[PDB]
């Protein structure tokens, strides 16, 4: 195989071209560029594969320079679920394959662009009992940053995107609480 | 299809470990991998065919046979808490090597001890009425407590059917206590609805925690409940 570089992590919005670029300047002859796409919870899969020429697929593009000594991943219009660790992987193939060095790849995010943001905090109280309460920050624009929790006792969830597909509806949101009565969902995010 | 024999399991330091990857595609080639934080995903093993095997980048620990075509057995004679991590084995054809095709993926928890196992609780937070007026749906919150290890998967059902859209679960937990090393966890999820769904009392909601814990084998000599594998809910209908 030939060593392959490539950036550790990228942030993207939903319905953009997504570009990523792999360099590897020790490519030799006989060397395939080959990507997979690795989804949370699963393992990766293989999504395509070049040697000098464009490459166009139902998942991507790849483009390859004249001298081959690095590439681009081009991911069409993404979605949210195209949030995944995308590997670059240069060396032989078929009868000659003789093993892949996955690496750490490269980290893509993909933000929803929310199309009405209506920030909000709510407090929610148990069902059995509202002894218990949460906080919930919903409903924010995704460049809003929610801060993890300075403190031991105050829990803060990161952002999570729910989608309510049928209402073509998306959004943000964040979960705070903490074990002790006085706290306030207030203050919580802030 | 590539099958690995287990989800999640639970093992105790010094106790021998399978894990059993399989596939009847009649695959040459056969690879295990573990996945880390930070550190990507890393070759233990291959093999290239019946009882054939070449050692990966980081075979140190790890055996592993291939006495069928179609199972690639990963041997751990002797569990330590460093392999707790994620398994991916993998599988391809001769003439295709370079298209791997992947299992599902096991998580594996080595412990020291199973003194620190808890199963987690669940509570369903019911949705503010301020949100309600505001926006006209209805965020319910759904957090599961207390477990160790991190096995659980979050479910939601709403009549006796599970549901995804409109839900999303954190893709990490929080320590609830940061600075301990056995600290316990907790995760939360959200189901958006419409408020005129959630204001139905026929309407059931369920968030759902399947816990992977003990088994039979294992021994429990405490007075609390044995924290087996188990599944833990919590529970609200709609109201008007």
């Amino acid at each position: 195989l030939a060593k392959t570089t490539q950036p550790i992590s990228m942030d993207s919005y939903e319905g953009q071209e997504v570009n990523i670029t792999c360099s590897h300047n020790n490519i030799a002859t006989n060397d395939y560029i080959t990507w997979y796409q690795q989804f949370p919870s699963q393992g990766p899969r293989f999504i395509i594969q070049g040697y000098k020429t464009k490459v166009t697929n139902e998942v991507a593009s790849l483009f390859i320079p004249a001298d081959r000594k690095s590439s681009t991943l081009s991911l069409p219009r993404v979605s949210l679920s195209d949030t995944a660790v995308y590997y670059c992987l240069v060396g032989e193939i078929l009868d000659n394959f003789n093993k892949f060095y996955f690496g750490s790849g490269t980290k893509l995010n993909v933000k929803p662009n929310i199309q009405n943001p209506d920030p909000a905090v709510y407090q929610l109280r148990d069902s059995k009992s509202s002894d218990k309460s949460v906080c919930l920050f919903t409903d924010f624009d995704s460049q809003t940053n929610v801060s993890q929790s300075k403190d031991s006792d105050v829990y803060i969830t990161d952002k999570c995107v729910l989608d309510m597909r049928s209402m073509d509806f998306k959004s943000n949101s964040a979960v705070a609480w903490s074990n002790k009565s006085d706290f306030a969902c207030a203050n919580a995010f802030n | 299809k590539v099958t690995q024999s287990s989800r999640y399991l639970v093992k105790r330091t010094g106790e021998k470990v399978f894990l059993e990857c399989v596939q009847d595609m009649d695959h040459e080639n056969m690879f295990w991998y573990r996945q880390d934080p930070g550190l990507g995903l890393r070759l233990i093993y291959f093999s290239y065919d019946v009882k054939m095997k070449e050692k990966g980048d980081i075979p140190e620990g790890y055996s592993v046979s291939r006495e069928k075509k179609e199972r690639f057995s990963l041997i751990l004679e002797s569990a330590s808490t460093n392999q707790t991590s994620m398994y991916l084995c993998a599988s391809s054809q001769r003439q295709e090597g370079d298209t791997q095709y992947f299992g599902p993926g096991t998580r594996l928890t080595v412990l020291e001890d199973l003194k620190n196992v808890f199963p987690p609780e669940v509570a369903v937070f019911e949705p503010s009425e301020a949100e309600i007026s505001h926006t006209q749906k209805a965020t319910l919150v759904c957090l599961a407590t207390g477990f160790y290890p991190d096995h659980v998967e979050l479910s939601w059902w709403v009549n006796g059917k599970e549901v995804h859209s409109g839900v999303c679960t954190d893709p990490q937990p929080l320590k609830e206590q940061p600075a301990l090393n056995d600290s316990r966890y907790a995760l939360s999820s959200r189901l958006r609805v419409s408020a005129t769904f959630w204001q139905n009392p026929r309407n059931h909601f369920r968030c759902q925690v399947q816990f992977y814990g003990l088994s039979e084998n294992d021994e429990w000599t405490q007075d609390r409940a044995k924290p087996v594998t188990q599944i833990v809910s919590a529970e609200a209908w709609g109201r008007a």
